[PDB]
């Protein structure tokens, strides 16, 4: 493929590394979900446009309505974790090891 | 309508700005099909050419097809001129 | 004995009842009606 | 795996023993590294060290199975001559089994382990000769 | 329409029966301090629904016919054998309370539906919010152990959670002494055992930690003995309370609803009364629980639910 | 919550499911999931509690990473194939992609680890709708893309499943989490056949999702979370101990019960194409979960377990709970063997 | 054969299932079934409390069964059709085989000794 | 019963299962080709459907 | 037929129609009626079919 598809592939690849490899705020991790979105929507753009595909121009905006829907949730959440333990952290979140 | 009419006196009162805008959206809800104007929006929308007019290979037989663009046939905008 | 508080349920609903009686009926029937059809139908289409 | 599976099958029985238990061990190694990475991401170890240490001790371990293992059937079918039968497998099986119990300090590991591991590794080669499918691929 | 989602979205919203009126007041006190009178005279004067002191027989007074069951039904629970024997070997001063209190929570769960769902207020005399003094009395002149303590307040913790504070706290300060002389003049045999340490004990309780508790979430009128004879000035007092403080100012429609879906559910009220904690006290084993348990079944009007016993009279059962 | 405003987030569970199942379209599929996702934590958190938040907030990280592999996978197959349309992929490694953020999204090991701590930390009507109605949705995906799974992969998935519901079944009192470990068993078995009969897939999913919703609704009925208060349930509603037993020799494949009825066809589909070991292995893995079934039926129906005296006052009240189908379901549950060949309904 | 339907209109050629049949006997008392644990679990006397409730079960259990069957058997008679004009569309797939008699064929004899 | 019904009873009852014993053979050999060659009803994986196309002429000629 | 012994036909009943069920089974199974090459014969003048 084309140069370009190698370092956005990469961007992926890197978010989700990040994801997967949790520190301990969780609002590190939630960033992370917000670029591995943002790398779908340029891999996605980048395809689309090329091909002049003209319905499917619409497609990366779809992409991020339904990515601000998850970052809205994710920070709801987040704002409880916050409430109950008075931090972000994720290693709070073991209570239901037992 | 005298406790409708009670109430429309009573947010006027308190809620002039939201009154405004339920009667603003209203009238977009409303007015597009009421309008005898309406139906010129889609014609001049349809008449704008964007796109190269491909010719039809004249098989002897589409009388109503015009041979040269300033014959009689097909479609006219002289609607549109007195617009 | 004689309750000290009458029970939710102590008389028949009978708008319930014959709502129930009622859709038996209904599809009891529906269903007698369908399989005739069917029977017939299925005669008609093999010359029967 | 593909590949390193094939050497081994792809060298015959008795020959190039050597050869056998380097594709075996090289399976063992690999499956023993491959359950350090889920111990240590599932229990951390208690310092970079200490995670080094098990890794080290559960992967020679692994590697030691797969060459005692790969090694012994090849001698007993050299010695036997008989490369196709599946009773070298089960000796070389329960053989690695034996070795897990050493590493282990556990008479009962190694003789459980000598037994199941010994009938295993003799069902493989009764599945090789046969033609046996694990992931049979789907024809109807 | 039985109370539910569906009634509610239909219009069934508890602040549309709720006036300036609708007050659950709980009257508290020591033993033979004048309660039971004085509560009755609030809410006949108010105009509120009377609920006598849940005792042994209380669940039995709202279920079947309404009349007290056999004490195998209650567990053997006495309340005359707790005072002729307040350190029984077989745990009956405990069994005692942990029934006593399940009967409480059963009470106030009725008291709270009757309040949400017609809008009367409703007068008790003590509740679960009080209940502990006499646990606490208990522990203190060694009648029960630690552990019955600890089981205790588990049940109390999963349990009292759910519901809301009395609007009205009213405390009949009756001392000891008094008190001593009322039991010994009231004539029944078995509590003139009560020793005074005992009733200290509840005194301390009531004073020590259930009114700085209830104070700061609901109306307290604490009365003493002569002031409590004229039930028309305590209902004085109630009439101009100002109600600024307390969980109910933070209810809305939302709230009660989810209250009212509880306490009318009696079952799931009474959930975590029978946690699986085996303590001697309140362990039954599994023959003495399943004869009893038959034994109850036989009983008439018991072995169905409620409008289907026809040994008791009901009819159209097959279309029931 | 509002009694309308948890109706219509409902309906938006079954809105985002169903938008999977008749889209045509990939993108369509994953605003499915997406909806399905946005409706369904504020059910798991309706409670507020540390543990809802906590079950929550794994279960989100969760979905919505596997929502993140599930649309890189659709954007690999745009770039390949130049089309969006819902059926095998024209990539490998956009396979691999899809077929694991399914996983994921089922829960199936070894992307297991949430599925017994999120169960566990909500109620049990948010449970039940976790485990039963949640699986619709990448099952239903699944069942069109599976031309183009990996072989390897599936049954990998498959087996691993099914040894790891088994084995962590063992070490559960929580009837929550025994539930979850059973799931993650049940969805070795449907995964193990896709490759030879998607027919047989939704058999199972069919005859799982009722015996799931029975055991569920009957936890519910007596509001029952752990082993030992349900082992109060004889002492109370014995018809209940009777139905929870036949449900539970039903979950664990006895006949002549109808939980049998899907192993006995998965069976029969892997050794039509001479797969015999591999049946063989998930048969007898599946005695696992018969083992923990059956201590829930000893604590449960064939022993009397000691009660306490306050549950004497239960005597006294009826159960007033809905339990909606639960008489149809639980003959449903156990009673259909005699119809085994219903099953060309699904075909 | 038609997409997203349950009983597609070729499958009217077929008999529908008799209101005797044993199959839809079998969901018949599945409902009565149904009914009684309806009325246990309630504590309502299980044979004769509510019979419009019972009957109604056992009712809607024949309607639905009689439907499934319907289409059970309709889906057999497509497996059928599709199998056999396949074997006549492809002969030399399933040619027909000469058979012989056992007094031609050989078969070995191990004794039991 | 006596023999001859019994016996007449139990050819019937043979004709029966060789019938379906032939017909499952069958089916299984008939499944087995299908699946390989793709070209019978069963196993018939969609592919795009070309109603979808459109033929009309296009904002520039070359396509 | 009394309030105190109409549960003794039940199991009666169970095998006087668990015996016509039996014969019914017997109706389909007459393929081969008088058809084998053992018994094979002809109809005597009167009778219908050589077992019913
Ligand atoms: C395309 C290329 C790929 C794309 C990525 C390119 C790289 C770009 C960056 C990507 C994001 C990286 C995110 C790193 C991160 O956030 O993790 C923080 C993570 C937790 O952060 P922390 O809270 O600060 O803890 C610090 C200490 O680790 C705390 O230590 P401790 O107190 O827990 O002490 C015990 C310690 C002991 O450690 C060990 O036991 C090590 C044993 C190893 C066996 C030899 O336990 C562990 O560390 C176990 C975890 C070790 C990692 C798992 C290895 C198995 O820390 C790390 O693990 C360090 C890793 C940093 C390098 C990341 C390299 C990325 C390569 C991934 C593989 C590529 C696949 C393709
Ligand atoms: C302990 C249990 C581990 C079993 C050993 C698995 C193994 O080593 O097999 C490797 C396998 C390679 O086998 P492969 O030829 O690619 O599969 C096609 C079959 N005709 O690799 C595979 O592709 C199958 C994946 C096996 C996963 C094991 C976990
Ligand atoms: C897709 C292909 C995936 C193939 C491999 C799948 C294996 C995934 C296993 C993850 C779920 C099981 C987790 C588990 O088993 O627990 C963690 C376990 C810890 O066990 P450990 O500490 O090593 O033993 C201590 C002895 N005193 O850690 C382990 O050692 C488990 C290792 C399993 C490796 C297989
Ligand atoms: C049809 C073809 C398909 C074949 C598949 C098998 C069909 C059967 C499927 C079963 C489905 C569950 C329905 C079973 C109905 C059970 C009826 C029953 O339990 O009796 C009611 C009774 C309830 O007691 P109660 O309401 O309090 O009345 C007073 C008596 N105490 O109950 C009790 O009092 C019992 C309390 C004590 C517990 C005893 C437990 C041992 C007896 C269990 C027998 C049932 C086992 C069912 C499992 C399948 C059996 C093959
Ligand atoms: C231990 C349980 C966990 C592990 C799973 C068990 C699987 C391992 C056992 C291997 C048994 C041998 C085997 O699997 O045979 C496979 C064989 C495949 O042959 P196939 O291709 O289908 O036919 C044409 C032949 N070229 O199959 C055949 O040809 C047909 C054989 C009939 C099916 C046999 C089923 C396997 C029986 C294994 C267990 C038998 C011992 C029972 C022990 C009972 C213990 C009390
Ligand atoms: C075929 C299988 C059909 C399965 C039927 C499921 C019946 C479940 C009913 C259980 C008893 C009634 C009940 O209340 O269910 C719980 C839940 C409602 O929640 P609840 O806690 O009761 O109160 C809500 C107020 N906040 O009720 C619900 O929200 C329903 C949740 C279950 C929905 C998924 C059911 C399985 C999939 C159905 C499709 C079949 C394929
Ligand atoms: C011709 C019919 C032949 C029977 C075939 C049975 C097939 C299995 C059907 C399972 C469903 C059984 C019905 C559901 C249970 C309802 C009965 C019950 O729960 O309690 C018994 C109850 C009497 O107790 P009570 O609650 O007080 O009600 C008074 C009503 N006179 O009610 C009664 O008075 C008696 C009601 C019947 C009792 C059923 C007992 C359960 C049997 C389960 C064993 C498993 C079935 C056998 C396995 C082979 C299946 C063919
Ligand atoms: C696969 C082969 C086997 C075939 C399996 C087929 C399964 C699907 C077939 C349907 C199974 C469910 C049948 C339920 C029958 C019992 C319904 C009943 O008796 O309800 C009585 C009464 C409500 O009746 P009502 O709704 O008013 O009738 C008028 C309807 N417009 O009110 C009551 O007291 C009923 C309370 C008990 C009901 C349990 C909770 C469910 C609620 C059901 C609501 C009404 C269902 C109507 C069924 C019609 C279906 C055609
Ligand atoms: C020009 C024609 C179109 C006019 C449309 C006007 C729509 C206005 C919508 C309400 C906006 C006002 O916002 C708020 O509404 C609530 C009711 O919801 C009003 O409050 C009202 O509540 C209820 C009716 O609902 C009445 O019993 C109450 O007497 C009245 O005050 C408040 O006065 C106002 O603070
Ligand atoms: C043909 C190729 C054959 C390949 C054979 C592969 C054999 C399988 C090896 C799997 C990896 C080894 O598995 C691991 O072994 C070590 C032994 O040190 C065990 O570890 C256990 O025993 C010893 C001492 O007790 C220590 O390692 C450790 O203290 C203890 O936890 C682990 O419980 C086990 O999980
Ligand atoms: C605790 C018990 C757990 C379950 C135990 C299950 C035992 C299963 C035994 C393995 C089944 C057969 O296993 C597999 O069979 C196939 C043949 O079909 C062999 O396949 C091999 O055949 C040829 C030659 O025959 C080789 O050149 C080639 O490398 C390979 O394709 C594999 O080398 C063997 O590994
Ligand atoms: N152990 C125990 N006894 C209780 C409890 N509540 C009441 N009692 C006993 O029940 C009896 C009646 O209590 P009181 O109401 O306070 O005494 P009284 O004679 O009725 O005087 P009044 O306050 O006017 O009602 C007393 O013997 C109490 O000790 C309780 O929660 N635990
Ligand atoms: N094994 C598959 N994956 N496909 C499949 N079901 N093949 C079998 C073909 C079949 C079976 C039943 C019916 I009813 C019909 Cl119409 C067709
Ligand atoms: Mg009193």
């Amino acid at each position: 493929m084309s140069m370009v598809y190698m370092n956005i592939m990469m961007a992926f690849t890197v978010s989700l590394v990040g994801l997967l490899m949790y520190r301990s705020h969780l609002m590190s991790s939630l960033l992370c979900l917000e670029g591995m979105m943002l790398s779908l929507f340029v891999m996605a753009a980048l395809t689309i446009l090329n091909s002049h595909f003209t319905l499917a121009s619409m497609m990366p905006i779809i992409l991020l309505v339904f990515a601000a829907c998850e970052a809205a949730l994710g920070l709801s959440l987040l704002v409880m974790v916050s409430n109950t333990y008075g931090t972000d952290y994720v290693q709070n979140l073991n209570l239901l090891q037992c | 309508a005298e406790r409708v009419a009670a109430f429309l006196k009573n947010v006027w009162a308190k809620e002039p700005v939201l009154v405004a805008s339920f009667a603003i959206a209203g009238l977009a809800v409303i007015l597009p099909t009421l309008s005898p104007y309406t139906k010129y929006s889609l014609m001049i929308n349809r008449a704008t050419p964007y796109n190269y007019p491909v010719p039809l290979r004249d098989d002897g037989n589409m009388p109503d097809v015009p041979s040269h663009p300033q014959d009689p046939q097909g479609p006219s905008l002289e609607w549109l001129k007195r617009l | 004995k004689f309750y000290i508080q009458e029970p939710p349920h102590g008389s028949p609903n009978w708008l319930k009842v014959g709502l129930t009686l009622g859709t038996s009926v209904f599809l009891w029937i529906y269903l007698i009606k369908q399989h005739n059809e069917d029977v017939l139908e299925y005669k008609r289409r093999n010359g029967l | 795996a593909k590949t390193v599976l094939r050497q081994y099958w792809d060298i015959p029985e008795g020959t190039e023993c050597h050869r056998k238990t380097y594709a075996t061990t090289s399976i063992g190694g690999a499956a023993g590294l491959v359950v350090s990475a889920y111990s240590v991401a599932l229990k951390t170890p208690t310092s970079f060290l200490e995670g080094v240490a098990r890794t080290g001790r559960y992967t020679f371990t692994a590697a030691a199975i797969g060459a005692i293992f790969g090694l012994t059937s090849c001698i007993s079918a050299q010695v036997r001559e008989k490369p196709d039968d599946p009773l070298n497998y089960l000796i070389g099986g329960c053989a690695g089994g034996l070795i897990l119990g050493a590493r282990t300090r556990s008479y009962g590991i190694g003789a459980a382990a000598c037994a199941y591991m010994g009938l295993t590794a003799a069902l493989v080669k009764m599945g090789q000769l046969e033609g046996w499918q694990v992931f049979a691929e789907p024809k109807v | 329409l039985q109370y539910g989602p569906l009634a509610y979205i239909l219009g069934e919203k508890a602040t549309k029966k709720m006036t300036e009126k609708s007050k659950l007041i709980t009257v508290d006190g020591n033993i033979c301090s004048g309660k039971s009178k004085l509560a009755k005279e609030i809410a006949e004067k108010l105009g509120l629904k009377h609920f006598p002191e849940a005792g042994i027989h209380y669940v039995d007074s709202t279920t079947g016919d309404g009349k007290p069951l056999p004490v195998q039904f209650s567990g053997n629970c006495s309340l005359e054998k707790f005072y002729d024997d307040p350190k029984s070997n077989d745990g009956n001063s405990y069994r005692l309370q942990a029934w006593l209190y399940a009967s409480r929570l059963l009470q106030y769960a009725d008291a709270l539906e009757h309040l949400l769902s017609t809008g009367q207020g409703v007068v008790l005399e003590r509740s679960i919010y009080s209940d502990f003094v006499f646990l606490e009395a208990m522990y203190r002149q060694g009648f029960i152990r630690k552990q019955c303590v600890d089981h205790y307040n588990q049940v109390k913790k999963v349990t009292i959670c759910e519901y809301l504070p009395p609007h009205v706290v009213v405390y009949v300060d009756v001392p000891v002494p008094e008190v001593q002389s009322r039991i010994q003049k009231k004539g029944n045999p078995h509590e003139m055992k009560i020793t005074s340490a005992y009733l200290q004990d509840i005194e301390n309780a009531y004073k020590g930690t259930f009114l700085p508790e209830m104070s700061e979430k609901c109306e307290v009128l604490q009365y003493s003995a002569w002031e409590a004879q004229d039930a028309e000035k305590v209902v004085e007092d109630i009439e101009y309370l100002k109600y600024d403080k307390g969980p109910w100012l933070d209810q809305n429609d939302r709230k009660l609803h989810k209250l009212r879906m509880l306490v009318q559910d009696k079952l799931e009220v009474l959930n975590y009364t029978s946690i699986p904690v085996f303590l001697p006290e309140v362990t039954v084993g599994a023959h003495q629980s399943d004869q009893v348990f038959q034994e109850f079944t036989e009983l008439p009007g018991r072995k169905y639910r409620a409008g289907y016993n026809e040994d008791v009279g009901d009819k159209w059962i097959w279309l029931k | 919550m509002n009694p309308i405003i948890f109706i219509i987030i409902l309906l938006t569970i079954m809105l985002g499911t169903i938008i999977v199942m008749i889209s045509s379209h990939w993108l369509l599929v994953w605003i499915g999931f997406e909806m399905n996702m946005l409706a369904i934590i504020p059910i798991m958190m309706k409670n507020h509690n540390p543990r809802a938040t906590e079950a929550s907030t794994k279960y989100f990280l969760t979905q919505s990473t596997a929502s993140m592999l599930l649309m890189m996978a659709v954007i690999i197959n745009l770039m390949f194939s130049g089309q969006w349309t819902v059926m095998k992929l024209f990539n490998p490694m956009a396979s691999m992609l899809m077929t694991m953020a399914l996983a994921m999204k089922l829960g199936m090991a070894p992307f297991h680890f949430w599925v017994p701590e999120v169960t566990q930390g909500i109620p049990l009507s948010s449970g039940l709708i976790l485990l039963t109605w949640q699986k619709l949705a990448p099952m239903s995906v699944l069942y069109q893309i599976f031309p183009s799974i990996n072989l390897n992969l599936i049954l990998t998935l498959s087996v691993l499943s099914i040894l790891i519901g088994g084995w962590g079944g063992l070490n559960q009192t929580q009837l929550r989490k025994i539930m979850a470990y059973s799931s993650i068993a049940h969805m070795g078995w449907m995964t193990a056949v896709l490759p030879y009969n998607p027919t047989m897939t939704l058999l199972n999913l069919i005859i799982y999702i009722i015996m799931t919703s029975t055991m569920f609704t009957m936890f519910m009925a007596n509001s029952t979370t752990t082993t030992l208060s349900l082992s109060h349930t004889w002492n109370k509603t014995p018809i209940m101990t009777v139905l929870i037993l036949a449900t539970l020799l039903s979950m664990g494949g006895l006949p002549p019960l109808s939980g049998f009825m899907p192993k006995w066809m998965i069976i029969q589909e892997m050794t039509k194409n001479n797969s015999i070991i591999l049946p063989t292995f998930m048969a007898i893995t599946a005695l696992l979960n018969l083992y923990f079934y059956m201590r829930l039926t000893y604590s449960t129906t064939l022993t009397m377990f000691p009660s306490t005296n306050n549950m004497k006052m239960k005597w006294q009240f009826p159960l007033m709970k809905k339990m909606t189908f639960l008489p149809t379901m639980v003959v449903l549950s156990t009673m259909m063997l005699p119809l085994t060949p219903m099953l060309s309904v699904l075909e | 054969r038609a997409t997203f339907q349950f009983l597609p209109d070729e499958a009217r050629s077929l008999p529908p299932p008799k209101l005797t049949d044993p199959r839809l006997a079998f969901v018949g008392f599945l409902g009565y079934c149904s009914g009684l644990i309806d009325n246990a679990i309630r504590r309502r006397p299980v044979l004769l409390a509510g019979l419009h409730r019972q009957l109604l079960y056992i009712t809607s259990f024949v309607f639905v069964g009689y439907y499934l069957l319907k289409r059970q058997d309709y889906m057999y008679a497509v497996r059928d059709h599709d199998m056999f004009s396949y074997i006549k569309s492809h002969p030399e797939d399933f040619p027909e085989k000469d058979k012989k008699t056992y007094g031609e064929v050989f078969e070995e004899f191990h004794p039991v000794r | 019963d006596g023999p001859e019904k019994n016996y007449e009873r139990t050819m019937a009852i043979l004709q029966i299962e060789a019938e379906k014993a032939e017909l499952r053979l069958k089916e299984l050999e008939v499944r087995r080709l299908m699946r390989a060659r793709g070209d019978g009803p069963w196993f018939h994986y969609p592919t795009i459907d070309k109603e979808l196309i459109d033929h009309s002429p296009k904002a520039t000629p070359d396509n | 037929v009394v309030r105190d012994h109409w549960v003794h036909v039940l199991v009666p009943m169970g095998f006087v129609f668990g015996y016509y069920l039996d014969r019914k089974n017997d109706e389909k199974l007459t393929a081969f009626r008088n058809k084998s090459l053992l018994y094979k014969r002809e109809l005597k003048p009167n009778e219908e079919v050589t077992w019913k």
